[PDB]
């Protein structure tokens, strides 16, 4: 059994609808719903948590004055069940603010650390869905990375646009998004070198890649 | 840079 956190950006920028027929928020929610439906119908034993960042309210164990704001734990580390699909397609609404994705990553790591205590897993995994529009602080990032390594948590990033060599003409990414892309690459290379950079995907590939990974003895 | 406070378990030696 895997332990997986779906760490979903629901910030205001995700609502802006200008490619295709669906906003980044709608695309990401659709992927999440399809993934959870597959897991339920297949009676998978993987446990799946859901953390939202960019939510108007705050609900997480680390939240205090000016810390880990606008991050909400929507689903704890449990088996997905039929009843959750309804719960997801009702309490996943777009937020009106932005939040710090490294704060959201820490909340997700803390969730895994507490809720995997005393149990055996094939892997511990965090999958981030975001357009990287929101500012973030790199304070103590080196400790975040150290702890990801120590706990043997792997990371995957899913973005609504390509960033690889075939990405083609420019997509009008903001400087903040370009900074977010660069920091994602630094994090993934810190964790697994060139192979980690390969774990940055688009929304279009997310449903299928969420299941694929390299086995590492724990 | 905005300072964050990490949970104690992340600061353990």
């Amino acid at each position: 059994k895997s332990a997986v956190v779906l760490c979903m950006d629901v910030g205001l920028a995700m609502s802006h609808s200008n490619q295709g027929k669906e906003s980044p928020f709608e695309q990401a929610k659709k992927v999440m719903m399809l993934f959870l439906q597959r897991q339920v119908f297949a009676e998978s034993k993987d446990e799946i948590a859901v953390v939202l960042y960019g939510t108007d309210t705050t609900d997480n164990a680390l939240a205090r004055e000016d810390q880990y704001e606008n991050i909400s734990v929507h689903r704890h580390l449990m088996l997905p069940d039929f009843d959750l699909l309804e719960q997801i397609e009702n309490v996943v609404e777009p937020g009106s603010v932005q939040a710090d994705f490294l704060d959201a990553l820490i909340v997700s790591m803390d969730l895994l650390q507490k809720e995997t205590l005393g149990k055996k897993y094939t892997r511990l995994h965090i999958a981030v869905f975001s357009d990287l529009s929101s500012p973030f602080s790199v304070d103590q990032l080196e400790v975040i990375i150290a702890n990801l390594k120590k706990a043997e948590i792997t990371l995957q990033f899913f973005l609504p646009f390509s960033v690889d060599e075939g990405s083609g003409p420019g997509k009008g990414l903001s400087d903040q998004q370009k900074e977010g892309i660069e920091m994602v690459r630094k994090i993934m290379f810190s964790l697994d070198g060139e192979e980690g950079l390969s774990e940055v995907f688009t929304f279009r590939d997310a449903l299928e890649r969420l299941s694929i990974f390299k086995k590492i003895e724990r | 840079e905005r300072k964050r406070i990490l949970p104690t378990w992340m600061l353990a030696e």
